[PDB]
């Protein structure tokens, strides 16, 4: 151990797990529940069986508005979706009793198709799942329906899209919860590039569940980055442990206080609590009698700020039961905390940094869209280190159906496929397992 | 029990802004706008017509269960599904009782489920319909947050809180939503806050003198209370920007023991 | 009987098919008067620009014109043009076909207009629309419509810019203002109308024609954006909406993301461009912007228009320009559409596939493209041979073999319909002609012919294709010329043989059918004649704003 | 004794300091000679080029002209113009600054030199230099040097595309024929000349200016493509080498990627563009383009002159047209550099920090930077406060932010040299003024701002870098107005503080020193209201190869 | 300095610039507590290591390096593995002729 902190874990119903685990044991480089999401988010694609077959039925190749004439395959892809998927698992399975999965949902319209991991241990990095994935599909549908060989690139742009020409799968059939490497907005950003509508569907808009994934995500991408090393890295595991895995039961404690409250109720239940544990001591009284205060701990009272940015959304989106909330909730929660004590805001003002251009690129006409498209690489909301994306998540849970791009618009697919997998429907649950299995090895 | 000190400072503009986000401080009464003045000036809906909805209400809806979202209380709107509108002020920098950061903060500890947007020349408020009529009509209007002279209703065109005042003390409106009534020497809304002509024009009452403006202003200005005055909240501005500096540097506490 | 006599005739003093002729005595550059032209303005206008600072100097290198310096026709036009008229910094006609082609962005308004009706709870009829129409006019070339003290752009400078509708629907055609229509069912012949319509089906979509000085002080990717804007601003302005809040957010990922549709896509890597740039041209888009097919039932003639507008925008701007520069490649690029030389090579590939096949009547085979392209590649190749001035006229290999195998891409098009089995064809005639003359083209010409065969009917990841779904950014192609233009006439061949009305996109297709554009996309050989002769009236200059002439 | 007062009682006819005037009384757009020229010019244009389609209507929205629309003064100039010639569409002049910009690329000539002398055995010489350097000047500009039967560029249409020369080595520069070469010991103040000889050794390059009409054809990317075309040209002309052997791809190699200083690196992702692109030109980069160092002694001069530049270029034409587009962000930077308003407040803090502390004499600490940041935004603000036509004036609160905060930056950098304190007093200055009016920008002014303190001194992978090396590529700052021009003033004033010669880039320096630039650099106020009169000549235009008008 | 990353962080992360990222943050912190250097000078060595990131998204000016080439680099989608010069092929063989061919061939087939 690296560290002397101690946490309590708590379940997403508020129900004491353990005391005294240490904080390393929910860290991404050493939870093994952590190591299996990061494995599985790299080898699983989700295949629409019954998107292939219209394409290549109406001939709509190549991306949005495109129709080519004369390049149309009646094929019943769908009715033999068992027979397509047994020659996948072929192709793609290495030894008998490999990590190779295929799964058919939706009865054969979709499929899960998870890669083995070996395929990922001998490549640089992880869009081999969908270049192999789609490989092993073009060669089976070619197969069980004889296709003669002047129409098989018409079974590629089916599946894959407009590639090479477009370096991404532009109007394919093929989809991953990781945006292609082309697309980062910085380096280290891959785990970043993760829809907030993914997260939101993939748990079934369980508001918990939803903030850990996104948490867990958001949080093991910074040690990818080189943002949660050394000096740093205690901040980033107390942001991790306090804001997306409920520890000390600090998110839940806080939203129950203020069940019929507001923005600023919250903020004055976590000085009372940040007071209480230590986290944060008075420093000195002003002419009017205003008290500053001072963190004992400065990357444990950003740890206690983002927890209470989380209730502060739970609270105020909950009591709208809308989405669009969110970004002006971030904002003020952060300036409304710093000017009642004198403390910085959570991430140090970079949370209040993203919520404004956030708010700007929600209610303007120059960019950005509703809450559930931005992600930790979009333009506008990488800007805070793995502390505003949970909080998004959240309200898109409590949204009622306010929103035009809900996460049933852009979601349906990945959403479906990824929900499949324990770790990513409940994975605070299975977090905690992990914990629990490594604590005295560390 | 944490007793809250909402907003440093020790000039009267920071006690002002204390007493705004304070929610056990009631607010001046100054003027009775009726309920269906109001929504006519709002110009979304006409008053006795049914609330539009956005989605059905939350008992008919079969959701799964979840703890945590359900321990919050939604608000009637938002039970009723009624779809979200707004309301939108300017407000003059010549001592207007209102300011924008000063209005958000404020919402933000004394009202429910509030999405509030801030900008040099417009505050927004957008929540559920029914829910923003009855806090626009109780809070907004009737209370000494509102002066009819200097903070005008407007939702596009908003130009003027930056501009010098009229003959009759008015701010600037591109569109002239509100006139100065010579005669009762009250101020009256000629059109909705999006520029629509109205069939009654809304009386709002008189202007308020330029001496109670200046004692309950959120604003400082140096020809009134300039801010180089207020040496304590200059203190608090100067500590949140070192802290923010110091945590982005290196977030630990001997960083911090040193160069505090 | 051959297309191009007429030409050399023209072009030639002695016989066509003369063995010798004679060299030296035309007193080099002497003999042009564009060269002449240049010498003259370079010692005036030039001079005093410069401070004493020499420039063109006819001297300094190759003593050019020691041979008889050969002017070009236009195919199957009568305008006779010298050949640096045709180069794209000299030609007006040719730069307004990029800069139109650049400019144009389509917008779906169906989602928009759910945005305004579901979460505002805003009423969509025709006259809103109609009113939502004259203010995108007036917004789109730079004029203000919420805020005040706004400054604007002068309308002098933008008169070219216009914001134009259409609709596969019948009923709101009818009553939406005709001004502001893209008349699908008065543009397009019935047949062609169907085709279209039922393809895009009951959508309304907006087609924003950004001031071609936009794309001229900035780039490609600034179109989109533009757009946007000025379509989030006409919105909030025609619907009385808070002039911004939530909903106008939507307006934005719709007209920016989910519902937007450019001409190119955004280039990686080292040719990292933005959108609207030719290199993300896909070569179905490139056949769906040309217009000939709306006006001509000739199938030959419809391809070769392609074949023309693909060759001066990928061989002369793209490659030329964007990927090279200077003197540049532009008889590279007239050879595919100059001298009626592909014509002739074409309408015999047509003629030999009509009679032993029939059109469009053909399953492909290895069989049928082998005979085709062969057959083909001996009869243009014999036609270099019987001509020393038609070798003399296209010097340059590459320009031959991009020639010779064009015409047989395009024939075998004409008997199976199937662009693929027509790119295999391309490349038999390639190593074919390799062995008949022991010479194809350039010293990297073929890196992509060589590829060829094996990965024209490929399905691997980042071999595979159907050719309209190729462009230049296609990996075997991102390099060299004498080849995208003539796949673009491939791909057209493609459909021409099929009597299609689109070959990828048909809102692209209805879009470039608008009569208010500046360039005549329907007939680009006759608009790049026009533009040699200084007779083509572009847009994008600032007289209005510079010091009077 | 207010810097603006001059421009105040030009612009309004009341005492500055009356509270109380006069509104709706203007006659709306009427009250403007240039908004009646755009109407009398919409007329035309409707009738002749758009066949009755209407466009410009000046009563679709807001009655613009309610308040008295007020003219600008360009700052240090007695130049008053109206708002509408400030727009970038309107100034020729602004556009010829980002032309003369985006053309320019550097190209080291020892490495190639080398080649020749090492690999081929071939003497290089100052008069075999000089000899290449007449070859340049045709070729660059679309002359060609080598092959037979080679079409060429109009010379009218390039009079303004340049090759020079600049050396460190004073032995070799004394040999150089002064027609092509750029004179550093010349155009410099001595200690200046020295400081920037010293910094490039005894190193040779070239600059190229490739013609403005390339850039405005095509885009940035094409320019260190053009470029290195021609060199290889000219190398192949001027030393007689086999046109096309294997040293000739290293001339390349070197002039490509090894041996080349272009203005902007490419673009990724969202913002995907080529090089030499106004987003990829980091901070350093653009002081170094200015040149008020060269001719002015004046520190706070230097800084804005720079800020001009900056608001121009990344405010008007990158933010407002490349990232967006339509009536754009004209005002949003003419704040920073008219009425002389941010001069005053520079000027100011120049006179606290030089009495105080003294220039360039103190360590940057956090009580220094807070002491200075917090006594100029407090003078800032009381100026609007006192002055309600300054608050009519810059009406914006963006405008007043920026111009607060610019002026606060600047002097922390006056006292302490170093680019990281002064943009961490701009940070302060910020949240200060949010306080201060209880307001601060538009809806998403301060998104860098909050996150400001926390990454200005960071030392975090994407959160590090000097200010030289950050720009509108750098992450919080890729999407707003009202930063990127003033961060480059504050990068100038840490330069300006310590008598610099040059910021980041001493080869950018040298090069935009070129008495053969269209744009005068060393003037940029006095340029860009020679723009707005229509005094300025442009190059680019295409009046030789269109129909006479 | 040859620096090898332990795999660990490898195996969580989705690509390979962490190896870059982390080895870049751990010599900056490194150097800043050998030398006590002034808060107002981290940017400087963050600039001497990485280059001109994140202005440009690669190591531009840097003073570190790595076989494979930044993912922003990469011509196609699975190509990073053949993003590797053949003088470091030839020089990491130390020339010699049948390693130098084994080495190129083992990288390009795996990729
Ligand atoms: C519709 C928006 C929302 C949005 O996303 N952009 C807008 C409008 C947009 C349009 C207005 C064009 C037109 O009228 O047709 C343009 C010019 C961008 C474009 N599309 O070309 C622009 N704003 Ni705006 N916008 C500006 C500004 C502003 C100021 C105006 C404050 C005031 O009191 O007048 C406020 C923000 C704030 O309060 O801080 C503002 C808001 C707004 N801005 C509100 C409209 C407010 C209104 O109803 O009047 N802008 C400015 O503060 C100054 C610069 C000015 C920009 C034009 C220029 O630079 O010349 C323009 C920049
Ligand atoms: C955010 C992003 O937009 P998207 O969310 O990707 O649609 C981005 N625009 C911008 O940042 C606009 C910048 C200029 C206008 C605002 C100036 S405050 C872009 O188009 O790449
Ligand atoms: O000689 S090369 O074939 O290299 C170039 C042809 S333009
Ligand atoms: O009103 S907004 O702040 O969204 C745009 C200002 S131009
Ligand atoms: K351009
Ligand atoms: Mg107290």
């Amino acid at each position: 151990v690296k560290y002397e902190d101690k946490i309590s874990l708590y379940d997403a119903k508020g129900n004491l797990v353990e005391d005294g685990v240490p904080l390393e044991a929910i860290s991404p480089l050493y939870n093994p529940t952590i190591k299996a999401m990061v494995k599985n988010i790299k080898r699983t694609v989700a295949v629409n069986l019954a998107g292939i077959e219209n394409s290549l039925k109406t001939g709509a190749i190549g991306g949005k508005g495109c129709k080519v004439p004369g390049r149309t395959l009646d094929l019943p892809i769908v009715e033999n979706a068992e027979a397509i998927m047994d020659e996948v698992e072929k192709i793609l399975r290495i030894t008998p009793d490999d990590d190779t999965q295929l799964r058919a949902i939706n009865d054969g319209k979709q499929l899960v198709v998870q890669v083995p991991s070996k395929r990922l241990e001998v490549a640089a990095e992880y869009s081999v799942s969908m270049l192999n994935t789609a490989m092993a599909l073009k060669e089976a549908i070619i197969k069980t329906f004889d296709v003669d060989l002047f129409d098989g690139s018409t079974i590629h742009a089916a599946i894959v899209g407009r590639y090479p020409q477009v370096m991404d799968y532009m109007g394919g059939n093929i989809a991953s919860l990781l945006g292609a490497p082309s697309n980062m907005e910085g380096l280290g950003y891959a785990l970043r590039n993760i829809m907030v509508n993914h997260y939101v569907a993939t748990t079934k808009k369980n508001l918990m569940n939803a903030v850990a994934f996104a948490s867990i995500m958001e949080q093991t991408a910074m040690f990818e980055m080189g943002d949660a090393i050394g000096s740093f890295e205690r901040m980033h595991l107390l942001g991790l442990a306090y804001q997306g895995l409920n520890s000390d039961n600090l998110v839940i404690d806080l939203v129950k206080a203020n069940s019929k409250g507001t923005v600023g109720t919250v903020v004055a239940s976590v000085v009372e609590r940040a007071l209480e544990d230590k986290v944060i001591v008075e420093d000195k009284s002003l002419e009017s009698g205003f008290t500053m205060y001072k963190p004992a701990d400065v990357a444990k009272w950003n740890a206690y700020a983002a927890a209470g940015l989380v209730a502060a959304v739970i609270v105020n989106c909950g009591a709208a039961r809308a989405a669009q909330n969110v970004a002006s909730t971030i904002l003020y929660y952060n300036d409304i905390l710093e000017y009642e004590t004198g403390l910085p805001g959570t991430d140090f003002g970079r949370a209040e940094g993203t919520a404004v251009g956030f708010s700007f690129f929600s209610h303007s006409i120059y960019g950005g869209g509703g809450p559930g498209i931005f992600t930790g690489n979009h333009v506008v909301t990488r800007h805070s280190k793995g502390f505003a994306i949970p909080p998004v998540c959240a309200a898109m849970c409590a949204d009622a159906g306010t929103q035009m791009f809900s996460p049933e618009k852009t979601s349906a697919l990945v959403g479906a496929v990824y929900s499949a997998i324990d770790e990513f429907r409940e994975p605070l649950k299975y977090v905690i397992e992990g914990a629990l299995e490594v604590k005295d090895k560390i | 029990a944490y007793k809250p000190q909402f907003y440093p400072g020790a000039t009267k503009i920071a006690q002002n802004r204390r007493d705004h986000l304070n929610p056990d401080f009631e607010l001046e009464k100054l003027r009775e706008i009726p309920d269906e003045e109001l929504v006519k000036v709002m110009g979304h809906r006409q008053p006795g017509e049914d609330y539009k909805t956005v989605h059905p209400p939350l008992e008919e809806m079969d959701l799964p269960e979840d703890y945590v979202r359900d321990l919050v209380e939604p608000i009637s709107g938002a039970k009723e599904g009624h779809r979200i509108r707004y309301i939108q002020f300017a407000d003059s920098m010549y001592f207007a009782p209102a300011q924008p950061y000063d209005r958000a903060r404020m919402y933000m500890w004394r009202f429910r489920g509030v999405d509030t947007g801030s900008l040099s020349g417009r505050q927004v408020i957008e929540m559920r319909e029914s829910n923003l009529e009855e806090i626009s009509k109780n809070v907004l209007m009737d209370t000494s947050l509102f002066d009819p002279a200097r903070i005008g209703m407007r939702g596009a065109t908003v130009h003027g809180h930056s501009l010098r005042l009229d003959e009759n003390g008015l701010m600037f409106d591109a569109l002239q939503r509100y006139v100065y009534d010579e005669k009762t020497g009250h101020v009256v809304y000629v059109k909705d806050q999006v520029g629509r002509p109205l069939d009654e024009p809304v009386d709002v009452g008189e202007p308020l003198p330029e001496e109670k403006l200046r004692e309950i202003t959120t604003i400082y200005r140096k020809d009134g209370v300039p801010m180089r005055d207020d040496e304590e909240l200059l203190t608090v501005v100067k500590r949140i920007h070192r802290a923010r500096t110091l945590g982005g540097y290196m977030p630990v506490n001997e960083v911090f023991d040193k160069l505090l | 009987k051959k297309l191009f006599l007429k030409a050399l005739k023209e072009k030639f003093e002695e016989d066509p098919k003369e063995k010798y002729t004679k060299f030296y005595t035309f007193g080099g550059w002497q003999q042009s008067a564009r060269k002449r032209e240049f010498v003259e303005a370079n010692e005036k206008i030039v001079a005093e620009k410069r401070g004493g600072i020499p420039m063109y100097n006819p001297d300094i290198g190759v003593p050019l014109g020691q041979r008889k310096l050969m002017p070009y026709k236009l195919s199957g036009t009568d305008y006779i043009v010298e050949g640096d008229d045709l180069h794209f910094m000299n030609n007006a006609a040719i730069q307004q076909m990029w800069d139109d082609i650049r400019r144009t962005v389509i917008v779906g308004m169906d989602t928009g207009h759910a945005v305004l009706e579901k979460r505002l709870g805003v009423e969509v009829t025709p006259e809103t629309i109609n009113e939502y129409m004259a203010t995108i006019n007036h917004s789109l070339p730079g004029g203000a419509v919420v805020q005040e003290h706004m400054v604007e752009v002068h309308p002098s400078l933008a008169w070219d810019c216009y914001a134009k509708i259409f609709t596969g629907d019948d009923e709101l055609a009818d009553e939406l203002d005709k001004k502001y229509l893209i008349d699908i069912n008065k543009l397009f012949p019935e047949e062609q109308a169907e085709q279209l319509k039922a393809a895009i089906g009951k959508k309304t979509y907006q087609v924003s024609r950004v001031p071609t000085l936009v794309g001229r002080v900035c780039d490609g990717g600034t179109i989109a954006r533009w757009s946007a804007m000025q379509i989030g601003m006409s919105f909030i302005t025609a619907y009385k909406l808070c002039a911004g809040e939530a909903a106008i957010a939507d307006f934005s990922y719709a007209a920016k993301h989910a519902d937007v549709v450019g001409v190119g896509t955004a280039l990686p890597a080292r040719r990292s461009r933005g959108a609207n740039e030719p290199g993300g041209i896909p070569f179905g888009v490139l056949c769906d912007i040309v217009q000939t097919t709306r006006i001509s039932d000739d199938p030959v003639e419809q391809s070769l228009e392609v074949v023309a507008v693909g060759a001066m925008l990928y061989d002369q701007v793209w490659l030329g320009s964007y990927m090279s520069g200077g003197v540049g490649f532009t008889q590279y690029a007239t050879a595919a559409y100059t001298d009626d030389i592909l014509d002739d090579f074409a309408y015999y590939g047509y003629e030999y596939v009509e009679k032993k096949y029939g059109i469009n009547s053909t399953k492909p085979t290895m069989d049928v493209v082998e005979d085709i392209a062969t057959e083909v590649t001996l009869y243009s190749l014999e036609q270099y041979d019987e001509f020393p001035t038609l070798l003399e006229d296209h010097f340059g290999g590459s320009q031959r073999a991009a020639v010779a195998a064009a015409a047989s891409g395009i024939s075998v098009c004409m008997a199976t319909g199937n662009s693929n089995a027509g790119v295999n064809g391309w490349y038999l005639s390639q190593i074919m002609h390799k062995e008949y003359h022991s010479r194809l083209g350039f010293y990297g010409y073929d890196l992509q012919d060589q590829c060829g065969a094996s990965n024209s009917l490929s399905i691997r990841n980042d071999e595979a294709s159907p050719l309209e779904l190729r462009g230049p950014n296609y990996p075997n192609y991102a390099m060299n010329v004498g080849h995208q233009g003539e796949y673009a006439g491939i791909t057209q061949a493609a459909h021409s043989a099929r009597k299609d009305a689109f070959a990828m996109n048909p809102l692209i297709k209805i879009a470039f059918a608008d009569p208010s554009l500046v360039f005549d996309f329907a007939r680009p050989r006759k608009e790049c004649a026009r533009g040699a002769l200084r007779e083509f009236e572009a847009a994008g200059e600032r007289d209005v704003i510079l010091p009077a002439k």
